[PDB]
């Protein structure tokens, strides 16, 4: 179980750790998160209580270091830094730790919500679309473009997300016009899964990423990429099993985890209907129409 | 982006489109089989691309054998229309391509934006008007040039004929517009109207009678009274 210590709480802010929240006051005593579960990756995020503009936040694994929080009152947010000198963390923390000025992460033992968020999302991964190599760790917010968006301004804060086209000629083979729109198998498995991303890991990998950055921070771009991954999959007429049945694992997860009054935002309506209702995979994901029907059956 | 009435004047400038019909494309006629149920048979189609500065017209000729063997023929159609359109572009010298190309059903705007993914700057525009291309075949050389064909094949034609010579062409599209409405309408009695005068003939090498400027004049008056009267006795008013 590892620690995230925040130098001090100077103004107030809702406060997120992967699917959870908590809201604290301005100059709170509030000291950082505890027995934050070490195997995945997570994400710490905010939103001031004044201006409710820009969520923001980091991913982050803590093996891969120790990190923190503290306020910048020149740039106005909550930044997380690297500590290297290993025993003034450990000594910082203890301390607070026996102050009892944290918060623990709160994991229900029966609860694998988390785990199956992230199955597929490696902070290697994350690193490559979020480009800042100075540090471990990745920032994100509302307001990010993607860089197939910034295509049709400013790189460093780009989200650097597979770019998708069903409508371009590296989905389009040649003479096979009529087939590949209609069936996006060659996209999906050649250029794709065996081209691009190498296997389905990496794949899903992304797709859940960018889930988790349109719920959490209502990124729109990250909503079409997610949005788009799925609507390759489901369009395509050949689909390896073990794709297919994982898919319904990983969307059925998603639905459940959003907000049930964030639904008219962050879903595509046609995207939903045709992957249930009228591609190919209509028929190959019970859960997760199951779920979408029970919890969103307006949207269809 | 879309092409209607408020921006109906663009047609005729200088920038080189097509309008592209396939109402034409796949034909059949209906019929009982000896079991009593319903099978379609097939006859030769064309698809219908005019360029509606100049008069041109492509008339590709679809025949029957392309769908030989093929399912979903009604959908197959509208690939098989943009394979032939993108052909005919890649066909043509650089300065003769189209900047733009027209599609007559919405349904066709796909089809063509992915065949013509090489022609980037080719914008691709649906059209909000009702336009009557749908009777290009009642035009007895064109309906005769596709029924005979045994093979695919390729037709040009300049659908004005030569009023080019004495009209612009924004008065000869509205007139070509005026006599497909009219074929459209009431085929039977649009016909009687062009050929009432035996003395007025088809050149071998036209469409339309060689009337002069005072007999269109009386010919497209003849021609709006009869969608008038259809619309009447259609709609009784
Ligand atoms: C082409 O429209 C889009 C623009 C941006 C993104 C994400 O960067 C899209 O998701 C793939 C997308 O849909 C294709």
């Amino acid at each position: 179980m590892n620690t995230v210590p925040f130098t001090s709480a100077p103004i107030e802010v809702t406060i997120g750790i992967d699917q959870y929240s908590f809201n604290v006051k301005e100059n709170q005593p509030f000291h950082g998160i505890k027995d934050i579960p070490i195997g995945h990756v997570h994400v710490i995020h905010f939103q001031h209580a004044d201006n409710s503009s820009m969520r923001y936040g980091y991913w982050f694994d803590c093996r891969m270091g120790n990190f923190y929080i503290q306020y910048d009152p020149k740039d106005g947010l909550y930044k997380m830094m690297e500590e290297r000198d290993g025993a003034k963390f450990e000594n910082i923390v203890h301390n607070f730790k026996e102050r009892q000025m944290m918060v623990s992460y709160p994991k229900i033992d029966e609860d694998d919500t988390w785990y199956n968020l992230t199955e597929f999302v490696q902070m290697d991964k994350i690193r490559k679309i979020v480009r800042k190599d100075e540090n471990q760790f990745s920032y994100v917010d509302s307001s990010m473009t993607t860089v197939q968006e910034n295509e049709l301004s400013d790189p460093a804060h780009s989200l650097n997300y597979t770019v998708i086209n069903f409508k371009s000629r590296e989905a389009i083979r040649p003479g096979h016009e009529m087939e590949d729109f209609l069936d996006k198998s060659y996209y999906l498995n050649t250029v794709m899964l065996q081209g691009i991303f190498k296997n389905s890991s990496n794949y899903f990998g992304e797709l859940q990423f960018a889930f988790l950055n349109a719920m959490f921070f209502g990124n729109y771009g990250s909503s079409l990429q997610w949005h788009a991954m799925i609507e390759l999959i489901c369009s395509s007429a050949t689909v390896p099993k073990h794709m297919l049945d994982k898919l319904d694992e990983i969307l059925y997860y998603q639905i459940k985890t959003l907000p049930e009054q964030y639904s008219d935002i962050l879903l595509n309506e046609r995207v939903w209907n045709i992957c249930l209702y009228s591609s190919f995979q209509k028929n190959s994901l019970h859960n997760t129409e199951k779920i979408m029907e029970n919890k969103y059956p307006e949207l269809l | 982006g879309a092409m209607n009435s408020s921006n109906y004047a663009e047609l005729f400038n200088n920038d080189i489109k097509l309008f592209v019909d396939d109402t034409n494309v796949y034909r059949v006629t209906v019929h009982k089989t000896f079991e009593g149920n319903v099978a379609t048979k097939a006859i030769n189609g064309c698809i219908f691309t005019l360029n509606p500065k100049t008069g041109h017209l492509f008339l590709k000729i679809i025949h029957t054998s392309v769908w030989a063997g093929q399912k979903r023929l009604s959908q197959l159609a509208k690939w098989k229309t943009a394979e032939e359109v993108s052909a005919l572009v890649r066909s043509l010298p650089k300065e003769e391509q189209p900047k733009q190309i027209i599609v007559t059903r919405k349904a066709m705007l796909d089809p063509l934006e992915v065949h013509m993914l090489d022609f980037p700057n080719i914008a691709i525009r649906p059209t909000e008007l009702r336009l009557p291309f749908s009777a290009a075949m009642s035009i007895d050389k064109l309906s005769d040039v596709v029924m005979k064909a045994t093979e695919p094949q390729m037709v040009l034609f300049n659908i004005y004929d030569d009023w080019l010579d004495r009209i612009s062409s924004y008065t000869a599209f509205s007139r070509l517009t005026l006599l497909l409405r009219a074929l459209k309408t009431n085929e039977e009695s649009a016909k009687m109207i062009l050929l009432s005068d035996p003395t007025i003939t088809i050149k071998s090498y036209h469409l339309w009678p060689s009337f002069t400027d005072e007999q269109w004049i009386t010919i497209e008056s003849q021609m709006r009274d009869l969608i008038l009267t259809e619309y009447g006795r259609k709609y009784n008013v």
